[PDB]
RNA sequence: GUGGGAGAGGGUGGUGGAAUUCCCGGAGUAGCGGUGAAAUGCGCAGAUACCGGGAGGAACGCCGAUGGCGAAGGCAGCCACCUGGUCCACCCGUGACGCUGAGGCGCGAAAGCGUGGGGAGCAAACCGGAUUAGAUACCCGGGUAGUCCACGCCCUAAACGAUGCGCGCUAGGUCUCUGGGUCUCCUGGGGGCCGAAGCUAACGCGUUAAGCGCGCCGCCUGGGGAGUACGGCCGCAAGGC
């Protein structure tokens, strides 16, 4: 399976307002994917996770979704 | 069983018909270890079931015994405390063992004062869809489909 | 008598019991049903058979109000949680889709002894 | 000193979503809940389930790790402000200004105390239901103090790495966090795992020493009696030294 920083571009890890590149790290679900499927280092992880966390307040990322065909 | 597989023990074929269900039919009413006079039952039932209706006996007896078998049963399984009776299906090494098991039981359960006419007398009702070792069977059907809900205790 | 021909279906299953509640597409309960709608009383509610069998009371109780599609909503988790959903599937009710919404906190309440 | 860096380090204020509970409304019947089974309990004054709205408190899912920070206790949503510690590179400045530390002083999980707030969920005591020979327990249903906040006390712990602080010396290998570098790698500084020499009663330790040395502090001297008695000091008390 292909980690999401194999295909993608040279883009900003600090950028919250960028929806379109975000979205490709959070789940199905709402749920921020692991570092086994991100393909990040820890500080880009955690660089990753706090501006996750402020497109959600700014209402751009979902806090939470649902899962279909379960 | 703990080791093997407890190969089935292959009976001889029969004098008469040359078939196997025949001696092992015959083995189930055999007590004492008599087959002769086991033989002598099955067979003078054969005539009495043969001549009170113009069928033949090879059939009728397959036809009773096939109408005998049940598809279902129960098995009791320990499970969180008491144990329950969990359905399941059937071998068919154990349906036909079972089978003549019922129709032996329901023969001599019976009112007729010779051996052979009971015999006679249950394979015929058998052969019907009728009969007491039917009913014993239906009995074990209905405890299927009645306690179908540990359908999921199938083990 | 509303002839609602499409609606949603929540699937609510426990360790105690499930329970079905048939609705229509804007929210409002149309049936429902649980394992002690039906025969079963004590721990026999959480049976996957009792989970069937609710389901297809509910959705039979739908069809006399005339369901076709149904969407599912499934939260919670237990025995027949699946059940109910095969149940319903086959029931004769086309299923537009499955999701799985189960409530989870983001570690807000404390749980009771037994959770923790 | 200069220039960079990582961080649930601390304080203050703001703020976001999920969920529980409660209230309003809609729609909707006959049970829900709970257990190994059950019953108390709740439901026809309409519950449970579903939908929409509102209120309030507490805690921050995924990220999350075998991770990070702190002297220890301990510290996880996000934002801003105030502030501590620490690491690296440059080789710039002072010129032994150092180490330890009886007493003192400060900090110190939880529970507990005082005054005043707050109160969803949980929940000692307590009220019931079961289980059992009995049930004063485990299991179920309720439920107060408390848990939360402000301020002032309390000074305990398996407060644990059961390993005091500092410095120098003594094979490496492997995983990792964070810097610098001419960036298969090297070089610092933290977190683990194997293992040289050596140590150890053994288990095991082994550049994060329990090895080889040096300085300073604390403590030990058979078990029970007993962390008891008396005395003193501290504390509102509980009680602590
Ligand atoms: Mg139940
Ligand atoms: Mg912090
Ligand atoms: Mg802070
Ligand atoms: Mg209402
Ligand atoms: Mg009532
Ligand atoms: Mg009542
Ligand atoms: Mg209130
Ligand atoms: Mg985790
Ligand atoms: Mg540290
Ligand atoms: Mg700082
Ligand atoms: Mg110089
Ligand atoms: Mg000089
Ligand atoms: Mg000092
Ligand atoms: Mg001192
Ligand atoms: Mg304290
Ligand atoms: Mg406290
Ligand atoms: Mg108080
Ligand atoms: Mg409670
Ligand atoms: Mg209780
Ligand atoms: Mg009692
Ligand atoms: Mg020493
Ligand atoms: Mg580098
Ligand atoms: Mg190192
Ligand atoms: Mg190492
Ligand atoms: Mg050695
Ligand atoms: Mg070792
Ligand atoms: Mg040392
Ligand atoms: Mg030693
Ligand atoms: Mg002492
Ligand atoms: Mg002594
Ligand atoms: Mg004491
Ligand atoms: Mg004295
Ligand atoms: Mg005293
Ligand atoms: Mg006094
Ligand atoms: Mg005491």
């Amino acid at each position: 399976k292909a980690k999401v920083k194999a295909t993608l571009g040279e883009f900003d890890l600090r950028d919250y307002r960028n929806v379109e590149v975000l979205k490709r790290f959070l789940s199905e679900t709402g749920k921020i994917l692991p570092r086994r499927r991100t393909g990040l280092s820890a500080k880009e992880q955690r660089i990753l996770a706090k501006t996750i966390k402020r497109a959600r307040i700014l209402g751009l990322l979902p806090f939470t979704e649902k899962l279909v065909r379960k | 069983a703990r080791r093997r597989r407890a190969e089935v023990r292959q009976l001889q074929p029969d004098l008469v018909y040359g078939d196997v269900l025949v001696t092992a039919f015959i083995n189930k009413i055999m007590r004492d270890g008599k087959k002769n006079l086991a033989a002598r039952i099955f067979y003078d039932a054969c005539k009495i079931i043969q001549e009170k209706t113009g069928q033949e006996p090879l059939k009728v007896f397959k036809q009773a015994v096939e109408n005998v078998k049940p598809r279902m049963e129960v098995r009791s399984r320990r499970v969180g405390g008491a144990n329950y009776q969990v359905p399941m299906e059937v071998s068919p090494r154990r349906q036909q063992s079972l089978a003549l098991r019922w129709l032996v039981q329901a023969a001599n359960q019976r009112p007729e004062r010779r051996a052979a006419v009971r015999i006679a007398h249950e394979l015929m009702d058998a052969a019907e869809g009728k009969g007491g070792a039917v009913k014993k069977k239906e009995d074990v059907e209905r405890m299927a489909e009645a306690n179908r809900a540990y359908a999921h205790y199938r083990w | 008598k509303r002839q609602v021909a499409s609606g949603r279906a929540y699937i609510h299953a426990s360790y105690n019991n499930t329970i079905v509640t048939i609705t229509d597409p804007d929210g409002n309960p149309i049936t429902w049903s649980s394992g002690g709608v039906i025969g079963y009383k004590g721990s026999r509610k959480g049976t996957p058979y009792a989970a069937q069998l609710a389901a297809l009371d509910a959705a039979k109780k739908a069809m006399a109000y005339g369901m076709q599609s149904v969407d599912v909503i499934v939260r919670g988790t237990g025995a027949g949680r699946e059940q109910a959903i095969r149940a319903l599937q086959a029931s004769g009710l086309q299923v537009k889709s499955i999701v799985d919404d189960t409530p989870v906190p983001h570690n807000g309440c404390r749980p009771k002894k037994k959770f923790r």
